[PDB]
């Protein structure tokens, strides 16, 4: 628009669009929503039964290593009918990319 | 039956034949910036601060006071609306004193909760600022009529509900004041109720006057017992 | 009694939560299990206003001084 | 531009430069300031009580820069070390005394440094 | 060419015929 | 200047002449009744005609005539230009300065009035009656910078008229209510005649 | 400073002449900015490791 | 356009200036065929003005044959009135107080004739208070004919015959716009309404009326009388008829002028009779209209005729029909700056665009006439003129952009040399 406004690029906005298209195509037992963040990051909603396998799919592979766990965190949210929000975060050291795993839960 | 299907922002909504652009756009959940329009009063068009760019038209209209014809495209956010709201609300912020250290509506005033959200970014005047003088009305209403965006909202109050016809519009052009021409005091019941109506810091409270700014108070609702209706 | 600071016990005293709806409003006072009392939402009259009705031939709404 | 003991300046021949506009208390991050104004009898509004803890004071420089009328100034003297917690609470009529023990010190500083900010 | 003498204009012959008035009502 | 009243004369008084009350009958007969309700533009101006400048007690009087609130009258008298509230003179002179009158050599019909008269510019005379203002937009800029008076106007101005109209009114004469020189009938002057005749066969309304 | 003044405060010699400068000096010190919703994460090279904010 | 004329003859729509100005017996032109005109119905006159398609001389288009027939509701239960203007608010107009000067009998000729088209009840004409001697003779001109049994309340031969009620303002505003006149006809302060509520023939005094100009109804007798096949006389097929002019500014004889459509101003202004300034090799910088038209230099406007689209082919058209020039001695910036100074002393004060936007300019236009410090304020002053169009209610918002917006055009070294002089003087 002008100076002092962040310039975007459509390169990573297309690649990270195209990459995680087939993380919902090849495990459609667990992944129930994927959305692309506008600042070139990926979120992927995962049912809490798929806490171990979709990590385990990522953990070793030829196309998506993601071998560094940067940050595990947790957010609480009243008025959701399922309170909390567990958010995983990983790092593709071969590829320089990020993806977050947002698994909802409850107390009990 | 008896409605016009009118498209706001490219989205349908069904309004009565005879509402306004203001109320219809307030049905789908939008607030055009309002100055000269309170609900419980009459309607005037004398600040020109709702400017909707109606689609497929050269001109720009006021959404306060016009009907809604057969189904328009009420296009709120465009590149001609946003050149008008930014242009009207640089005008009135010129002839205006530089308070908000000491003016008592420093928490809510609508030259301040528009002018971050809508409106401009910097000033170009760069000297001027006419300065009229104050007076007294009563020992309830501190009156500093320097501030005065001249929206004619307090004047339509008196001719309305509180039926004492006492205030007026005195002058021509830039030279006009608002208050009573003779030194008559204005006092009845409902006389101190104008200091909610007044949208800037001209009419402000006399006993409360200089105590506390309104981001610190703790609002708890309650019911008052001095009278019949509660 | 050294300055005038309005000191206090009552350790809750500053808690507002923001719930989205009535349906999930009362669904939190029970799960932790304390009593409550519910207000109501109030939305105004729709209503009928029309500029141009301020000028009459035999009606009573006719404004001046503008 | 050093930070230290607090002060309240005043105009040429005195006016107590403060106007109780309530901003130096809304951006203390630590909520030290405690202002309670009142309409003073002449008509111009002033403070009655003004309280700065010297223990919750985290020494930002957010009071120094929020003030429109240029009054409350972090003054350049680290002379401190009192012996009682009952003492480091400041009133209004400490700060003025502490702000008129020098103004030859402070006004030599601000005249050098107002050109940047 | 006369500052006064408006009764020659106003009410001299325009008072005999107004006409009529009927002018309606509008009480209000 | 200001537009407020610091209590010179709340009760002046100023009541009308019984010749004037019957002229109020004719004005109300014109307007349709009910929305008649304000004949304030001839009625208040008739009060100016009796006095010459109307104080605040005149404004309170006409409210009782027309049963209006008084603030409905204080308002209207302070908008229009012709009404006078400060005291005035016997001859209230108007020098019509505008853009084309500036082009029509107002420069000598400017000051050199004060060199002719001896007062301050834009100001009343110090003694009684000469009060000088300047107005805009009355008719002909096709004439010279014309000077209106309280009953007429003086077309074709010049410093000789400044040497005359100021001079002859100090003795109380009538300095030519019209064009003092030039064309008496404001004609094209080279197109003025145009063969004066009956207008070429009236009666095309057969159609 | 970032120029567009909804994020930076203005100069001290600017909030003292003009009118539009107090309304963005005052109200940028009673309340803060207004930032749109949505999460984020980042990382820099802190001199012993990272430093990330979610 | 035809044959580039627009002549001047004696077969005109005016009676005569020097013949007789007092009361009279309505010799040849006035009251020639009196009752036979209004003997027919309204549709004989409705659309009859389409033979001219008279655009209207108030200061806009929207033809006066169309506003009387169309945009005219038949009846519901309430009366109707006529409001004839007579106020001349554009500076240096003089189109009025010349019609009232020598031909006052013609205005009541088509007052009763024009009101038959609407079927209105009464007639309210509105004269400026400042014109008092001419308006004194107007009420005398009533009693010459109206009192003589020719008009009202059933005269002559028809059930439709009515009066004319003369009022006066004082120093008002309501010249330049309607809907402030029907407010000031009441008694309120004349701060105008919105122009499309329900516009002026829906919501009026208490019941819907019309607003016309002096020669919008003064030509209406003879245009219904002569008609033709003459009503398209000069100009192109856009505008038709003959309109009244005036010559002011710098001339040997600034005088009243009468002509028809689309005459070139190079031969029209020099004629009748002297062009005493520089006819050529001076500037002869001309203004098309009264106040709603900015400057033009010695360029193609002298080759351009006076058609409505001829000036609209240029940057700004005008319907006030007022000509003012400034060739050599006058400063260009100095004259028009006192025309912006004019608008501060007439403007209403309701809308925050006009009020406190003109005074943004009048404070700084007086700086440019002085010659002062650094430029590029001009484009800022150009933007503010670009920022009052649809913002105000009445035309005086639109009539205050135009003398600014055209002075900023057409003229590069206006103050680029003047402010240079003060920048050199301070140096
Ligand atoms: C700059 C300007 C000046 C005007 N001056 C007058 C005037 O002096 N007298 C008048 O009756 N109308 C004047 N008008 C236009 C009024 O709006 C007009 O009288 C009204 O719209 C009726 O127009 P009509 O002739 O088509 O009936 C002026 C308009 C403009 C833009
Ligand atoms: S008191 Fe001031 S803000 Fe309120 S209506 Fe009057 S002028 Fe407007
Ligand atoms: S009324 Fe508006 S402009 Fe005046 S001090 Fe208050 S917020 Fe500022
Ligand atoms: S120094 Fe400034 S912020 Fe602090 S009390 Fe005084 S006026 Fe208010
Ligand atoms: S230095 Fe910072 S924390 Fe301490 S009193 Fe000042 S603003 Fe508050
Ligand atoms: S242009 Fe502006 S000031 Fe003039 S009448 Fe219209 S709204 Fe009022
Ligand atoms: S914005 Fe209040 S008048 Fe249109
Ligand atoms: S404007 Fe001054 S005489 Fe026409």
């Amino acid at each position: 628009t002008r100076p002092t406004v962040r310039p975007r690029n459509d390169v990573a906005h297309k690649q990270l669009s195209a990459f995680g298209e087939y993380v919902a195509e090849i495990l459609p037992k667990y992944v129930q929503q994927v959305q692309v963040s506008c600042f070139n990051e990926l979120e992927i909603c995962i049912h809490p039964d798929g806490v171990i396998p979709v990590l385990t799919f990522l953990r070793d592979h030829s196309n998506a290593q993601f071998k560094s766990l940067a940050d595990l965190t947790a957010v609480d949210i009243p008025t959701r009918q399922n309170r909390f929000e567990i958010v995983y975060n990983l790092l593709s050291l071969r590829f320089n990319s990020r993806i977050r795993v947002k698994t909802y839960t409850d107390e009990l | 039956s008896n409605l016009i299907e009118v498209f706001v922002d490219g989205q349908s909504v069904m309004v009565e034949p005879g509402t306004t652009v203001l109320q219809a756009c307030e049905k789908v959940g939008m607030q055009i910036p309002r100055f000269c329009y309170h609900e419980r009063l009459s309607v005037a068009g004398n600040c020109r601060m709702c400017l909707v760019e109606i689609e497929k038209a050269p001109k720009v209209v006021a959404a306060c006071a016009m009907p809604v014809m057969k189904g328009w495209n009420i296009l709120t956010n465009s590149e001609k609306t946003k050149k008008a709201r930014e242009g009207v609300m640089e005008f009135l912020l010129a002839n205006h004193p530089l308070d908000c250290p000491i003016c008592d509506q420093g928490g809510e005033c609508d030259l301040q909760d528009q002018s971050m959200m809508f409106g401009s970014d910097r000033s170009r005047f760069l000297e001027g600022k006419r300065a009229v003088e104050d007076k007294n009305i009563g020992p309830l209403v501190k009156t500093i009529m320097t501030r005065c965006i001249q929206c004619t909202r307090c004047i339509r109050f008196a001719s309305e509900i509180a039926g004492v016809d006492d205030l007026g519009t005195t002058g021509r052009g830039n030279d006009m004041q608002v208050g009573t021409y003779i030194e008559k005091m204005f006092m009845s019941e409902l006389s101190g109720n104008i200091i909610d109506i007044c949208p800037v810091g001209a009419l402000t409270s006399k006993p409360y006057a200089f105590t506390a700014r309104p981001w610190e108070t703790r609002k708890t609702e309650s019911i008052d017992v001095m009278d019949a209706v509660g | 009694p050294l300055m005038g600071w309005a000191s206090t016990a009552d350790p809750l005293s500053n808690l507002v939560l923001t719930f989205s709806t009535k349906e999930d409003a009362v669904a939190f006072a029970e799960k932790n299990g304390w009593s409550y009392d519910v207000e109501e939402r109030k939305v105004p009259k729709p209503k009928s206003k029309s500029y141009g009705a301020n000028f009459s031939w035999n009606k009573r709404t006719r404004v001046s001084t503008k | 531009r050093f930070r230290g003991e607090h002060a309240l300046r005043r105009y040429p021949s005195g006016e107590e430069r403060c106007i109780a506009c309530k901003l130096c208390e809304a951006v203390c991050p630590a909520q030290a300031i405690t202002i309670e104004a009142e309409p003073r009898a002449d008509g111009s509004r002033r403070t009655t009580r003004y309280d700065i803890d010297m223990t919750k004071c985290i020494y930002c420089g957010f009071c120094q820069e929020a003030c429109p009328v240029d009054a409350i100034v972090e003054g350049p003297n680290f002379e401190f070390s009192t012996e009682t917690h009952e003492e480091l609470l400041y009133n209004k009529e400490k700060l003025l005394n502490n702000g008129d023990k020098w103004e030859a010190e402070i006004a030599a500083n601000i005249q050098a440094d107002y050109l940047y900010r | 060419y006369s500052t006064y003498t408006f009764l020659d204009l106003n009410l001299d012959l325009s008072k005999f015929r107004m006409p009529q008035p009927s002018s309606g009502r509008e009480s209000p | 200047v200001h537009r407020d009243t610091p209590e010179n004369n709340p009760e002046t008084p100023f009541d009308f002449t019984p010749e004037n009350y019957k002229r109020i009958e004719a004005i109300v007969k014109n307007y349709p009744e009910g929305h008649k309700a304000a004949a304030v533009l001839p009625v208040l101006d008739l009060a100016q005609r009796q006095n010459g400048w109307l104080p605040i007690s005149a404004m309170n009087k006409v409210a009782e005539i027309l049963q209006v609130p008084p603030m409905r009258v204080y308002e209207v008298a302070t908008f229009y230009t012709m009404y006078n509230r400060k005291p005035v003179g016997k001859y209230h002179i108007q020098v019509c300065t505008t853009t084309p009158c500036m082009l029509r050599n107002s420069d000598s019909i400017l000051e050199a009035i004060q060199k002719k008269l001896g007062i301050k510019v834009g100001e009343t005379t110090p003694d009684k009656l000469f009060t000088l203002i300047e107005v805009e937009c009355l008719g002909a800029c096709v004439n010279a910078p014309m000077v209106q008076i309280n009953d007429n106007y003086y077309e074709d101005l010049t410093p000789k008229d400044i040497e005359e109209i100021i001079d002859e009114l100090k003795a109380g004469k009538i300095p030519k209510p019209g064009p003092r020189s030039g064309r008496f009938s404001c004609e094209p002057a080279g197109g003025l005649t145009s063969l004066t005749e009956p207008p070429k066969g009236p009666g095309f309304g057969v159609q | 400073k970032v120029d567009d003044a909804k994020v930076s405060p203005p100069k001290r010699a600017e909030m003292k002449t003009s009118m539009e400068s107090l309304i963005h000096h005052f109200k940028l010190y009673t309340e803060g900015y207004q930032v749109p919703p949505g999460a984020t994460y980042t990382a820099i090279e802190a001199p012993k490791g990272e430093f990330g904010v979610y | 356009f035809g044959s580039l004329k627009d002549e001047d003859r004696i077969f005109t729509n005016l009676y005569g200036r020097h013949d007789w100005r007092l009361k009279g017996a309505q010799s040849r032109g006035d009251w020639y065929k009196t009752k036979e005109i209004l003997l027919k119905g309204p549709d004989w006159i409705l659309g009859e003005v389409k033979t001219s398609g008279l655009r209207g001389r108030g200061g806009a288009g929207f033809p006066t044959g169309l506003k009387w027939s169309f945009m005219n509701k038949p009846s519901d239960g309430r009366p109707k009135y006529l409001v004839v203007n007579a106020d001349e608010g554009e500076p240096g107009t003089c189109k009025d107080r010349e019609i009232i000067r020598h031909d006052p009998h013609k205005l009541v000729e088509g007052c009763l004739v024009g009101g038959r088209a609407m079927g209105a009840r009464a007639a309210y004409i509105y004269i400026r208070g400042e014109f008092y001697n001419e308006a004194s003779n107007l009420q005398v001109a009533i009693r010459e004919a109206y009192e003589a049994g020719l008009i009202g309340k059933n005269a002559c031969g028809s059930g439709y015959d009515f009066d004319v009620f003369v009022v006066r303002g004082a120093g008002a505003y309501i010249c330049g716009e309607e809907t402030a006149l029907i407010e000031s006809i009441e008694g309120k302060q004349g701060k105008p309404r919105l122009k499309p509520p329900f516009p002026a023939d829906v919501g009026v005094f208490g019941c819907p009326t019309t607003v016309a100009n002096v020669e919008t109804v003064a030509v209406s007798p003879t245009i219904c009388r002569r008609g033709g096949a003459w009503f398209a006389s000069f100009g192109r097929e856009r505008n038709s008829g003959t309109k009244l002019f005036n010559i002011s500014g710098h001339v040997n004889n600034p005088c009243t002028v009468e002509e028809e459509m689309s005459v070139p101003l190079k031969e029209l202004i020099e004629k009748h009779a002297g062009g005493v300034t520089g006819g050529w090799d001076n500037l002869l910088a001309v203004i098309p209209g009264g106040s709603s038209t900015p400057l033009i230099p010695k360029s193609v406007c002298e080759t351009v005729l006076m058609d409505f689209d001829a000036l609209i082919q240029a940057q700004t058209g005008l319907g006030t029909a007022a000509v003012i020039v400034m060739d050599r001695s006058t400063d260009i910036v100095k004259a028009i700056a006192r025309l912006i100074e004019f608008y501060k002393h007439e403007s209403c004060g309701q809308c925050t665009p006009c009020r406190e936007g003109v005074d943004w300019m009048n404070k700084v236009m007086a700086r440019f006439v002085r010659g002062d410090a650094r430029p590029a304020e001009i484009d800022s002053l150009w933007e503010i003129s670009k920022q009052i169009e649809g913002h105000t209610i009445c035309a005086l918002g639109d009539g205050a952009a135009w003398p600014v917006q055209g002075l900023i055009r057409h003229f590069r070294p206006e103050l680029e040399e003047r402010m240079q002089q003060f920048a050199q003087q301070h140096q």
